[PDB]
């Protein structure tokens, strides 16, 4: 509607699940990441493989 | 037996990780695996590709089981600890 | 001693699923394996894993 | 005079386990008793039968009472008091 980009960090859901989640409510995340207008960054961090 | 060490810039934290790198491969122990440094600043996107977060980092792939090691190895019993087999 | 990972859960698991062709599962009590072993963040990853 | 020693896969926890068995069983002691290991992924039934849950396992069944010792067996010490007598 304003024609400004966006970019979605999530730590905890994947972009499945975040793309799904608001795909009952009409929105198109699948038609908006496939035109890049909206940026999915899944940022997950395992603490098993980890040592500081 | 390969090694991988991300880093980001001519920081300290990442020059003092490879010559600390250097040191514990060298002085501890014979040349058992090859290292390879990768710089992320240039390739932001490789640091997706290889699920990066936190700098600096040494990745070892050799066993079927991935392992990191975060930060700058200053110790280097801890080190040769966790990267010993 | 040292580090456990509970492969055997999975692997029991598993087999119950293969003989039943199971596809609905239930997990009752999952409290008493955080009570029974110590180490809280080894019980924290394995079961991530499992789910 | 009877061992089993519980594990799965060419993991590095399992052959370190093994490994380490080795290690305690001959150069801290004679050979009392005998260790027979068996990886759970080929027999996943035999898990159930025995009721294993954490690998790697290291269970005796010589005594009346049974005893299990879960992980690798990286502390030899440790390791001998437990199964001394």
């Amino acid at each position: 509607d304003h024609g400004e980009p966006g970019v979605f960090v999530t730590f905890e859901e994947r972009p499945e699940d975040i793309v799904n989640n608001v795909a009952s409510l009409g929105f198109e995340l699948d038609k908006l990441i496939e035109e890049e207008k909206i940026a999915i960054e899944h940022i997950a961090v395992d603490p098993s493989e980890v040592a500081e | 037996r390969r090694l991988v060490l991300y880093v980001a810039g001519q920081t300290p934290k990442s020059l003092a990780a490879i010559s600390n790198l250097r040191r514990i491969c060298e002085e501890n122990l014979p040349g058992q695996y090859e290292v390879e440094v990768i710089d992320l600043k240039q390739n932001p996107r490789l640091a997706k590709e290889h699920s990066i977060v936190a700098i600096p980092t040494l990745v070892r792939e050799l066993p079927v089981p991935i392992r990191k090691i975060i930060g700058d190895l200053s110790d280097k019993e801890q080190v040769l600890v966790n990267l010993k087999m | 001693i040292g580090d456990y990972d509970l492969e055997g859960l999975f692997l029991r698991l598993e087999l119950a699923i293969d003989t039943v062709g199971a596809k609905r599962v239930v997990l009752d009590t999952i409290e008493s394996l955080f009570s029974a072993f110590s180490n809280p963040a080894i019980l924290r990853a394995e079961i991530r894993r499992l789910f």
